[PDB]
């Protein structure tokens, strides 16, 4: 398994699975249709229409009428100086016309011993009454053995101080204090009829990418078939086996003031394999001979005939020179050589490939001339030429 | 930046529409996806019906508006073939097409005389047609023949409502801070134009829906874009102060509807992504706020065949329908993951702004819907859902 | 002037005689055969034939269908290729009897002027002219052929008598010694000539914006020459020195990658010298489902993998312009611009990869690579591709 | 000399489709004494026809293909070696070569190897199994129908540089000429050992016995070429013994041979360039493309058409071809262009086609 089809497999299951991973969050936060209302998936629902029979819309107002019929946990902490402490709600009201000083009311909750060098609970005891009378509600912390306040309630019923631990200074008549405010299935993928990957479902029926907890296999199969339509699923009991395949016939289009022509669509009222051809002949290629006899290799005869007739067309060239020229052309075309050092072997192939031809034509002198010619270009050494001609003349004798 | 986002959103909407087209044969008893030549900002079933005893399918009728551009507007009276209890057969047929003055924003048939149909315009002059007098085809010249014109506003709007008890009493709204009320029964037949019988002006914003109370003809209700609902008594001789006025929503209110069975209870749909339930005995307390829609709601209609059912739709491209009897009920966690318990169905078969929808007064749990992208759907949910 | 009318008459009557006897023996051969006659069916469409001449009735006959067949697109003739192409004293034989004396420079004139360095052939189809003759310069009875052989042998050896005595065999060391005693008295690559001078601005290599190579006869201690890569791995990344420029690997210089190994096998480490060795994928022909013909691939290939290489006739810019103007009537423009100097025209000759088409969403791509100075094409994959899939690349 | 031919129009039929015809060929391979038969063809309508002494052209068969857009060009007749039945061979613009067995009246065989339209079909005279096919795709082909495979491709890099219009064997079946729009008259050979043992291996081919493909022996090197005999397009070429007859849009037939007058036909090299214009025949009004001439089996005469209707006839038995007595044939109804003519085995019957769906007949007297 080379990485080519592996990578294409990975991409072809990345893009639809990426689209479905997007659609997962999309239909979670913005569902398209309620899954409870499906006929093949109704176990998710956990109620019936019994209450609709005994319901009465006119009698609903009494229920909300009888419905109309924070948990401040102030925790103290050890002080930072060099005793007991008590919390109090200081309600400062609006100024009435008869009074010149503002109304002030100090409701102490209770005392508690705290170290130096408990808690108090308040279950919605603001007592503002929503009558436009509570201008501010501060939290005073009395101590002995340093007293100070802090604006808790804002003007617009906003909270000033944050939750969690905190600390605040004080002044009798550095030294401070601390407190804490608080308000088994098995997928088998198949692409070009190749078992590219084989896995096993971790969960029993939790979908792999949609992640819905369906307690039935038929509902899971119908969900995988209808939804997530880029794939095609097949099922046979053989531990469960699922056979996945890519659907290469999707309906990808737009599917949608401005004019258009009218239509009336109604759907429900009461429910490698392609042939090939040769290159030069263009005849039909049988499937039996595809890898064997690979065309476009073993370079054609018209190039050889062109190399023949081109150098034969040359005027001021002799007969044996043209003969050894076409022999060298056929040799280098039969075995391509681009490396310079490999040419030292190439001549040693020539006597081993056409030596008997040149003895039958007496072309050894022009062959040595061609050898010296290529030697002039500094392609080969001269002792290699000596070895080659000695090896040729040994077998020639 | 925005164009590519709209493009990929349209691709996702196409994928969701294909998924809906694949999944629809397990949810509905009837489906009929029809596209019109022009869009429709209004759709309403009529009470007439024909039942050939030899054939299995019944015939129903629809009133539909148009919203055109550089073309004559045709108010459509169409027909539809609904299988009753048996049987792939049934098509849409356009019966009558009447030339209309400009586009259409709202259209309502008289419950007393179904032949009389009031319609709005993009100008002040709304009008009223009677198709029995008109011919069965349109005029190619384009000069419309209005049967009963009506004036009194200074701008366009969306609100329109007939009085079910009193004949001729017709309310209409407009965004010029006025609510017109006409009574066409008093004018003779020769008089084709009628002045405003009365105009009410108490709001301080764009009024966007009005409706007569059903079992009490002496008052009506309205909601406006001042975050305000106002119940107006007709007996009072003061056209400024209403009988009740409530800040019933956090944003601009868009639609209202009264119950056919009950008389005091009503529902509203607003632009703060909510439907709300109110009562005509103590309008101070908000009874309940249904929050599943995620955009501006534009229409809500109580069901005629059921009392504890509500509907809503807007530019979210998903028509919601709710059951009031299932309110505040405990359910499974996976059942709650999809949505609240009261939410009965989410018909997300559209691909654009759901412009209008309506119920049929003589068939169970069936509705029609019209969008701006030249789509007109009709469907009835399965029996297994509601039982 | 006109002394062949009677001769033409004689030739014509002779032609009549031999064609008459040819037809006679053909008649004798045909008379042996005995074939059956045609027989029609007893008389859906119809076909009637009238007659302008009266006296003949209108002859009717029911129509008979024929078996349908699969149509294919249009293809003009061509032939395959693997290398590029280009289109724009007697000195008798040494072995023959009429050989005569001739100097070393005149004897090797045709060999040196026809021999080519960059391909090791004679009169190849891409090198029209040789660079210079200074590229090969370096620091008893006796016939004229033997004189020339002794001349070139002593020239290459500089009077090493035992070596000529070994090579010739017939001639001995003493004889050749006694004879020698009485003998004294974005542009295409182009190799330049400046051995005495260094590589400077006047050299055309720097003018072409290309680095020198081994084929140039400049100073070996130069800087403009491109040394080969030194990567032990397959060197198919951007960090390789050869991959910076458009050039490919070198057979001799790139010794670290192991390009100089035996070419008989195919499993090699260097994944860049496939153009030189020619490890191309077995493409196939088919009808494309877009426009006309197309090329399919047999084996799967990877991202930036070697699919094949384009091939065709190298021609000038104006040459390809007039060629495309001529082919505008036929509307078959398989051209592919190579560089400013030369461009490829492959309508008459080429390979299967020509048959790909244009598309907005391609999967392959092309890249120019200077293999040994030859500016060749390389068609690589811009994406993982399966077998039997379409190949597309922008021209 | 006088005309020595008493020709008179015996019949002139007109078909019911009004589409120009493109070819006509007689059943020369039939025996003696049987009822003679020939066949014409339009775009998508081939029609066989009989002939009698009194001009009673009796309709025998008429086939039509399903695809109406196809445009037929030529037809040919052949006999089978084993079954000894007749076989029509047809082709058209779809790139197809069909073989009809008119006894069974079905498409018994079909071959497809071309890219574009077929221009002309021919059959090897001695061995009746081979089948040459000329096409617009700058190349020819040679099929063998007894074994149902291809033999060779008489084209390549050295082939015609334009559309190929016609080709023809010699009478003995050892050398083929080919001509086209590229102003080239190229010779071939089917007598060397390569073509012979290639045909022999084609006869011995069987896909069921062995498992291999056929080794197609291409030919990228004709034995003679020239570009000086004509300037305009060359619509038709034929053999006469060892001499080449050819036409063109220059309104003149030319009779010539390769090389000098003394140069033999069987010893011409590929690099031969010299020619010898032995004779010419003059006529007029042949500017339109795709025009044809024809000869009999004995080749005692020659017939030709023109783009007006007034056909022409020339003799070949008499000496002095350029001083040969011509003959004209006219009528007050042939208001269309003639495309091709033909004779029977003997020189008694002559039939010609035209572009107005008209089929004219002439007979000796
Ligand atoms: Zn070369
Ligand atoms: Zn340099
Ligand atoms: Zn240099
Ligand atoms: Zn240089
Ligand atoms: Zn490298
Ligand atoms: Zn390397
Ligand atoms: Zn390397």
């Amino acid at each position: 398994h080379v990485q080519a089809d592996h990578e294409l497999f990975l991409q072809a299951f990345e893009k639809p699975t990426q689209i479905y991973r997007f659609l997962r969050t999309r239909n979670l936060i913005a569902p398209i249709f309620l899954h409870r209302t499906l006929t093949y998936m109704s176990h998710r629902n956990s109620r019936t229409n019994i209450k609709r029979k005994t319901f009465k819309v006119d009698d609903m107002l009494s229920k909300v009428e009888k419905m109309k019929g924070a948990h401040l946990q102030l925790t103290f902490t050890g002080f930072f100086h060099k005793v007991t402490l008590e919390v109090l709600l200081v309600k400062v009201c609006h100024k009435k016309r008869k009074d010149v000083s503002c109304p002030i009311r100090q409701v102490p909750t209770g005392k508690k011993q705290v170290p130096l060098n408990s808690l108090a609970v308040s279950s919605n005891e603001f007592e503002p009454s929503n009558s436009h009378m509570v201008k501010s509600y501060s939290l005073l912390f009395r101590v002995t053995r340093f007293v100070a306040q802090m604006t808790v309630f804002d003007k617009n019923r906003r909270l000033q101080l944050l939750d969690g631990e905190y600390e605040v200074a004080m002044q009798e008549m550095g030294p401070t204090l601390q407190f804490t405010l608080r308000w088994r299935i098995f997928y088998q993928f198949l692409y070009n009829n190749n078992t590219r990957q084989q896995t096993e479902a971790r969960d029993d029926l939790h979908c792999p990418w949609c992640t819905l907890n369906c307690r039935k296999l038929y509902s899971l199969l119908k969900h995988l078939k209808l939804c997530h339509s880029r794939f095609i699923f097949n099922y046979v009991y053989h531990p469960a086996r699922i056979d996945v395949s890519i659907n290469e016939c999707y309906d990808g289009s737009y599917a949608g003031p401005v004019k258009r022509t009218p239509i009336t669509h109604i759907l429900v009222c009461r429910p490698h394999n392609r042939l090939y051809f040769h290159s030069d002949t263009c005849l039909p290629l049988r499937p039996q001979e595809m890898e064997v006899d690979s065309e476009d290799e073993k370079d054609p005869e018209w190039l050889r005939e062109k190399t023949i007739t081109q150098i034969e067309e040359f005027s001021d060239v002799n007969e044996g020179e043209k003969e050894v020229m076409k022999l060298w052309n056929l040799h280098v075309m039969k075995h391509g050589f681009i490396a310079d050092n490999q040419m030292n072997h190439a001549c040693m192939l020539f006597v081993e490939n056409y030596g008997q031809k040149i003895i039958k034509k007496n072309l050894c002198r022009n062959f040595m001339l061609h050898l010296v010619s290529m030697h002039d270009f500094n392609l080969i050494s001269i002792m290699s030429i000596d070895k080659a001609v000695t090896k040729l003349r040994e077998m020639q004798q | 930046e925005a164009a590519f986002d709209d493009a990929v959103e349209e691709r996702v909407i196409n994928e969701e529409y294909k998924i809906w087209k694949k999944n629809t044969p397990f949810l509905y008893d009837l489906v009929m996806t029809h596209a019109l030549e022009w869009p429709s900002l209004t759709a309403q079933w009529l009470p007439d019906v024909t039942r050939p005893e030899g054939k299995d399918f019944s015939i129903h009728r629809l009133v539909l508006g148009t919203h055109t551009s550089d073309e004559q507007n045709h108010l459509v009276i169409a027909s539809v073939q609904l299988p009753n209890d048996d049987a792939v057969s049934g098509k849409i047929e356009i019966e009558i097409k009447i030339n209309h003055e400009g586009e259409v924003n709202r259209a309502r048939y008289m419950p007393q005389n179904p032949c009389i149909i009031a319609t709005k315009t993009p100008s002040s002059d709304v009008l009223v047609f009677d198709y029995t007098k008109h011919p069965s085809k349109p005029d190619p010249s384009g000069e419309c023949n209005p049967d009963l014109r009506l004036r009194g506003h200074q701008k366009e709007g969306y609100g329109l409502s007939w009085n079910p008890n009193l004949s001729g009493h017709l309310l209409s709204a407009s965004d010029d801070h006025t609510i017109c009320l006409w009574d066409i029964s008093a004018v003779p037949k020769e008089g084709k134009v009628v002045d405003a019988k009365t105009i009410f002006t108490g709001h301080t914003a764009v009024v966007e829906d009005v409706s007569w109370h059903l079992l009490h003809e002496s008052l009506f209700g309205s909601v406006a874009d001042d975050q305000k609902l106002m119940i107006w008594d007709t007996r009072s001789n003061n056209t400024s102060k209403p009988s009740h006025s409530v800040d019933a929503h956090t944003a601009e209110v868009n639609c209202l509807s009264f119950n056919p069975y009950s008389e005091f209870i009503l529902a509203t749909g607003s632009a703060d992504k909510t439907v709300a339930l109110w009562d005509l005995r103590n309008l101070k307390l908000k009874l309940h706020s249904f929050e599943s829609h995620k955009d501006e709601i534009f229409q809500v209609q109580w069901s005629p065949h059921n009392e504890t059912i509500l509907a809503s739709s807007g530019t979210d491209r998903r028509l919601n329908v709710w059951d009031l009897s299932k309110i505040g009920e405990e359910q499974s966690p996976e059942d709650a993951e999809d949505g609240p318990p009261e939410l009965l169905f989410i018909h997300g078969g559209h691909t654009a702004k759901i412009s209008d929808f309506s119920w049929n007064p003589n068939e169970p749990w069936v509705i029609c819907s019209v969008s701006e992208d030249n789509i007109m759907q009709v469907w009835q949910m399965a029996e297994n859902i509601y039982n | 002037r006109l002394q062949a009318n009677m001769g033409a008459k004689a030739l014509y009557v002779a032609n009549f005689a031999k064609v008459q006897e040819k037809t006679q023996i053909l008649n004798e051969e045909w008379k042996k055969l005995r074939v059956q006659p045609v027989q029609s069916m007893k008389p859906l469409k119809k076909c009637t034939i009238e007659s302008i001449f009266p006296g003949f009735a209108s002859q009717h006959m029911l129509m008979r269908s024929l078996n349908t067949v699969a149509l294919v697109p249009i293809m003009y003739s061509w032939s395959p290729l693997q290398q590029n192409f280009m289109v724009e004293q007697c000195t008798p034989n040494i072995d023959g009897p009429n050989a005569k004396s001739v100097q070393r420079e005149q004897s090797l004139h045709s060999f040196h002027t026809l021999f080519c360095r960059r391909c090791f052939k004679y009169d190849c189809f891409l090198h029209p002219f040789h660079a210079t003759p200074n590229v090969y310069k370096r620091k008893v009875e006796w016939t004229g052929a033997e004189e020339s052989l002794f001349r070139v042998f002593h020239g290459t050896y500089f009077n090493n008598f035992c070596s000529i005595a070994r090579l010739l065999g017939t001639k001995t060391c003493k004889q050749v010694f006694q004879f020698a005693v009485k003998e004294s008295l974005v542009y295409n690559y182009q190799p330049c000539d400046h051995p005495d001078r260094p590589c400077d601005s006047t050299c055309p290599c720097i003018m072409t914006q290309n680095f020198c190579e081994k084929f140039c006869q400049c100073n070996p201690d130069c800087q403009n020459r491109f040394p080969g890569c030194r990567c032990k791995t397959q060197c198919n990344t951007k960090q390789c020195p050869c991959y910076l420029a458009v050039r490919e690997c070198d057979p001799d210089l790139c010794l670290t990658c192991g390009a100089s190994e035996h070419w008989d096998c195919k499993v090699v480490s260097c994944k860049n010298c496939s153009i030189q060795r020619g490890l191309k994928k077995h493409l196939l022909l088919a009808p494309s489902d877009v426009a006309g013909w197309g090329t399919f691939i047999k084996e799967s290939v990877q991202k930036n993998e070697f699919i094949s290489e384009y091939c065709g006739e190298l021609i000038s810019q104006d040459e390809a312009d007039r060629r495309g103007k001529v082919y505008d009537k036929y509307m078959s423009s398989f051209l592919f611009n190579l560089n400013n100097d030369f461009v490829v025209d492959a309508t008459r000759k080429g390979n299967k990869i020509r048959f790909a088409n244009h598309s907005v969403n391609p999967n392959c791509y092309a890249k120019v690579v200077m293999v040994n100075g030859d500016h060749r094409i390389g068609i690589f994959a811009k994406r993982a591709i399966q077998a039997g899939e379409e190949l597309f690349f922008d021209y | 000399k006088k005309c020595k031919y008493s020709f008179k129009c015996v019949n002139s039929l007109k078909e019911d489709h009004n589409q120009p015809l493109f070819g006509v060929q007689f059943n020369w391979h039939s025996k003696e004494g049987d009822p003679l038969v020939f066949a014409t063809v339009g775009s998508n309508r081939v029609t066989l026809y009989e002939c009698h002494s009194q001009g009673e052209i009796r309709l025998l068969q008429s086939y039509v293909d399903a695809d109406a857009d196809e445009n037929f060009y030529t037809c040919a007749w052949t006999y089978d070696s084993n079954t000894s039945h007749p076989l029509l061979a047809v082709a058209g613009s779809r790139g197809i070569i069909r073989i009809i067995n008119p006894i069974t009246m079905q498409c018994i065989k079909h071959y497809v190897g071309h890219g574009n339209a077929i221009n002309e079909l021919k059959f090897h005279p001695r061995d009746p199994n081979l089948l040459l096919s000329v096409s617009k795709d700058h190349a020819l082909r040679l099929w063998n129908i007894q074994t149902d495979t291809l033999v060779a491709i008489f084209g390549g890099v050295e082939g015609h540089r334009d559309e190929v219009l016609s080709a023809d064997y010699d009478l003995l079946g050892e050398k083929i000429m080919s001509c086209g729009m590229d102003h080239s008259l190229k010779l071939w050979r089917i007598n060397s050992k390569r073509m012979m043992n290639a045909i022999k291996e084609s006869y011995d081919y069987n896909p069921n016995k062995t498992n291999r493909p056929f080794i197609s022996q291409k030919i990228h090197f004709p034995d003679f070429s020239t570009r000086d005999i004509h300037r305009n397009y060359v619509d038709c070429v034929r053999w006469l013994g060892d001499l080449i007859l050819s036409k063109s849009c220059e309104n003149a037939i030319v009779c010539w041979k390769p090389g000098k007058m003394e140069d033999d036909i069987d010893k011409i090299k590929p690099s031969e360039s010299n020619v010898t214009i032995l004779g010419r025949f003059d006529y007029s009004q042949c500017d339109i493309w795709y025009m044809r001439f024809s000869m009999d089996f004995w080749q005692k005469m020659l017939a030709l058409g023109n783009q007006v209707g007034k056909l022409y006839v020339w003799d070949l038995e008499v000496e002095d071809p350029h001083k040969a007595k011509c003959t004209t044939l006219t009528h007050h109804k042939c208001g269309a262009a003639i495309r091709q003519t033909s004779f029977s085995r003997d020189s008694s019957i002559l039939i010609a086609v035209c572009d107005d769906a008209s089929i004219w007949r002439w007979d000796r007297l």
